[PDB]
RNA sequence: GACGGAAGGGCACCACCAGGAGUGGAGCCUGCGGCUUAAUUUGACUCAACACGGGGAAACUCACCAGGUCCAGACACAAUAAGGAUUGACAGAUUGAGAGCUCUUUCUUGAUUUUGUGGGUGGUGGUGCAUGGCCGUUCUUAGUUGGUGGAGUGAUUUGUCUGCUUAAUUGCGAUAACGAACGAGACCUUAACCUACUAAAUAGUGGUGCUAGCAUUUGCUGGUUAUCCACUUCUUAGAGGGACUAUCGGUUUCAAGCCGAUGGAAGUUUGAGGCAAUAACAGGUCUGUGAUGCCCUUAGACGUUCUGGGCCGCACGCGCGCUACACUGACGGAGCCAGCGAGUCUAACCUUGGCCGAGAGGUCUUGGUAAUCUUGUGAAACUCCGUCGUGCUGGGGAUAGAGCAUUGUAAUUAUUGCUCUUCAACGAGGAAUUCCUAGUAAGCGCAAGUCAUCAGCUUGCGUUGAUUACGUCCCUGCCCUUUGUACACA
């Protein structure tokens, strides 16, 4: 009952948000794990990115 | 920055006040009752809604927008 | 929350038998699993449940993992009026 | 490397480091049922296709 | 199914680093320190590696009852398919995890900066470890944040043993 | 302790010499200041603000501006209230509007609610001078403290050093200090080497069949996927091997070390990175965070949402970059050479091949969830053969007109691509200033990040590949002692 209150968000930085604190600012697109880049560096020891080189 | 220094815009929620809505029938004595303001043919609500004349249009407020019955 | 009672007790219902209830914080969805009410339905009908007890609630990654308590037993045997000795999720089925 | 944008413009970088293998055996359906409840590891991945048609 | 395995391994650690924070704030009062997640066919295995589990584990089977629950609900798993094991960590005292978790109930509860960290120090060294500092920041009976190094032992700051001798 | 236009020693091309390509000059892209504006959101101001916030903003993002909605104000208490406490809605009016937002009106909905108090919740609201975390910087230079014993009444000092040697508090040694803890080194990752190992139709070659063309005396160059076998030289990477300044000749009193030659894939710490102490900053971020104290706001909202506009406005100043000022070049054919990469499930990603079209592109299908297909990314500079002949020219493509298409609900302030036309400034850039020592500088393009579409940005990679130092403390500046001080906010 609603025609109003919703836009097109299907693309776009709107379209959609970080899985961590739904920021829109620096999110990674890339392999599918849509962290923004702030909290990635706190959990990439987790998933098993680490520093080498 | 945000003192908000506009006009009146006099504006208000909705009122939903509270008549005598079924205070409206024509029942006799001994036995029978004469039901005004016709029901609809609607397969949803089966005889139990009414309808409300306004101007050549009846309408049905247990559906929401678009079911024209005239008379 | 202004809801019909409909959507309420088809709410209480899946909470006694099941014990856990999860809504992603996404809006405007109001098609989600295993639950026929919209997303809105699901969060504001537990969180007036928050402030009374019978209920604890944890926020995990916007995903809001809910656990029912002990206290919330009584307050859902009643309003559902089902009978007593009949405790689905607390019992283990055979040994773990 | 910063989650700000002030200071010494330094970069950091990640990488996950994938290896895959892939055996052929020519075995009866027997020990096919036996080497996949067996050598079981946390983060491997089994996989059994069709034959070559 | 049918996902690349350039994004479905990322998938896995995303999986490990999302169940690293629930397990965290859920179980931060029984002493977490950590799991591990192992993945067979019929039987996914998750080894919850904590401190105390009879908390854990709860009146006869309570609370990891639901816990397998707060799992396949949302993570669309079958009914069945997943089961999370309860296991004691060895030598407590080893791991900078649970001992992290210790500093914050003491802070709680209305001990003192001083006592509370010299209380783990004087356990981890006599632990069996070969050496630990605790550094707390913030403001210590002041209007002004300050910081101090509470260290005693043999700890060493750079290089490649530090990714393999130090649990931070 | 800091600082000296104080001395001694040592080091650095974020310092200079010998030079290289530059910037600053011109147009243009972008960031900042200023001006303007309903708003031109707001942080950051020497190195350590300024192609920074991953900030390539059409909506969204966004916090700004002009307007309209929604409660998603938990719960507790009290009050009103089943004779309805409040929800929804057509048409018309109204509104940017097919928001009942409100109104004309009378059906609907049923205590889930409304009003008030109390109390929460939300906020890209204020405060980074309340903070956590993370980073930057002081230090990319070798510094940094305890135990015990000495010196001093003490603050403190010795150890932690005269000399010599290194990238180094490296060591040889010398000694009221002796033994240790950090940093450096070590370690780790990557690029180089192994005709040896375990192996490969998802990586290649040789041979045997079939078959096409040229010479025909045996050949040569190709094609063909379970025909048929062998091999692992390249390519991939598991376990390993390998330089250790080895050997030798000189040099310092021996010793740590330096220099030269040979051998060797490699003798500047093998080249390049990751990690990186103590103490400190009123460095940056409350606009990464449901990390957060306090304050403000809490419904005609500094919550949230929709429509439109802005962040792109502009006499002017600055910063980072791009294209050029050509004949070592433009232009037209032709030669044709890579690596790091990245790609679609309950969907619409990377695209081969065949047709249509000048192009942009469109259409019909197929391969690849990937060493398989795109992909040998047969990319550019380059190389050949021609035209051009010095004339703001055929160098330069800014500005401006018209049209054809793609992305998207929407492109006007032209998203962007393409075609025609317009074809300006600029004739080697003043005072100043930046980066760099070998496969580096520079030239050149590709991939990835942000991405529905757009880099002229950035992170990686490959191709072509110099000149000139192998030093010094003159300038800027950093370490170690000695000394001076009326400085300690140094
Ligand atoms: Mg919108
Ligand atoms: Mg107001
Ligand atoms: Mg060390
Ligand atoms: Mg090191
Ligand atoms: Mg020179
Ligand atoms: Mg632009
Ligand atoms: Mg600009
Ligand atoms: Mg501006
Ligand atoms: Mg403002
Ligand atoms: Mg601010
Ligand atoms: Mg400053
Ligand atoms: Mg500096
Ligand atoms: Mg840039
Ligand atoms: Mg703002
Ligand atoms: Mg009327
Ligand atoms: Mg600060
Ligand atoms: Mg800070
Ligand atoms: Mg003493
Ligand atoms: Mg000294
Ligand atoms: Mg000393
Ligand atoms: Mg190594
Ligand atoms: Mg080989
Ligand atoms: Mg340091
Ligand atoms: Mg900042
Ligand atoms: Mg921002
Ligand atoms: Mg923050
Ligand atoms: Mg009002
Ligand atoms: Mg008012
Ligand atoms: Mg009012
Ligand atoms: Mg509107
Ligand atoms: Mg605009
Ligand atoms: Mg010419
Ligand atoms: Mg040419
Ligand atoms: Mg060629
Ligand atoms: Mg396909
Ligand atoms: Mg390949
Ligand atoms: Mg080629
Ligand atoms: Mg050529
Ligand atoms: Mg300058
Ligand atoms: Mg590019
Ligand atoms: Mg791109
Ligand atoms: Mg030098
Ligand atoms: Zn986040
Ligand atoms: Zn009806």
């Amino acid at each position: 009952e609603n025609v109003w209150f919703s836009h097109p968000r299907r693309y776009g930085k709107g379209s959609r948000q970080c899985r961590v604190c739904s920021s829109h600012t620096g999110l990674i697109r890339k392999y599918g794990l849509n962290i923004c880049r702030q909290c990635f560096r706190e959990k990439a020891n987790d998933i098993g990115f680490n520093k080498f080189r | 920055k945000k003192v908000y220094t506009t006009p009146k815009k006099i504006k208000h929620k909705h009122k939903k006040v509270k008549l005598a809505v079924l205070s409206y029938y024509k029942v006799d004595a001994e036995g029978k009752v004469t039901k005004l303001r016709r029901e609809c043919s609607n397969p949803t609500c089966g005889a139990g809604v009414f309808l409300a004349n306004h101007k050549d249009r009846l309408y049905c407020g247990k559906c929401h927008s678009v079911y024209k019955v005239n008379a | 929350m202004l809801m019909p009672k409909e959507d309420r007790n088809k709410i209480h219902q899946y909470l006694f038998q099941e014990g856990v209830v999860v809504a992603k914080k996404d809006f405007n969805q109001a098609k989600h699993e295993e639950i026929d009410t919209k997303n809105l339905y699901v969060i504001k009908a537990l969180q007036s449940l928050t402030s009374k007890g019978y209920v604890k609630t944890q926020f995990s990654w916007q995903y809001y993992y809910y656990t029912l308590t002990e206290e919330g037993v009584e307050y859902l045997r009643e309003y559902l009026n089902l009978p007593e000795h009949i405790v689905p999720g607390t019992y283990i089925q055979e040994r773990n | 490397k910063t989650p700000n944008g002030e200071g010494s413009k330094t970069w950091e970088t990640y990488e996950m480091r994938i290896h895959k293998r892939y055996i052929d055996l020519e075995a009866p359906v027997q020990i096919v049922k036996r080497i996949t409840q067996i050598t079981i590891e946390p983060g491997v991945d089994v996989e059994v296709v069709v034959a070559s048609n | 199914a049918l996902i690349s395995k350039k994004r479905k391994l990322v998938a896995d650690g995303v999986f490990y680093a999302e169940l690293n924070e629930f397990f965290t704030r859920e179980l931060a009062e029984e002493g977490y320190s950590g799991v591990e997640v192992r993945v067979t066919p019929t039987k996914t295995e998750v080894i919850i590696r904590a401190t105390r589990t009879q908390d854990v584990l709860g009146e006869n089977g309570r609370r990891i009852n639901e816990l397998t629950l707060l799992v396949q609900k949302r993570f669309k798993y079958a009914p069945g398919t997943i089961v999370l094991y309860a296991e004691r960590v060895q030598d407590r005292g080893l791991s900078a995890v649970a001992q992290a978790e210790s500093m914050k109930f003491k802070l709680l509860n209305g001990l003192a900066i001083r006592r509370a960290a010299y209380g783990v120090v004087r356990y981890v060294m006599e632990s069996g470890a070969k050496g630990c500092e605790v550094v707390v920041s913030g403001k210590l009976r002041a209007a002004r944040a300050k910081a101090m190094k509470f260290a005693d032992g043999f700890l060493i700051h750079s290089g490649q043993p530090v990714n393999d001798f130090i649990d931070t």
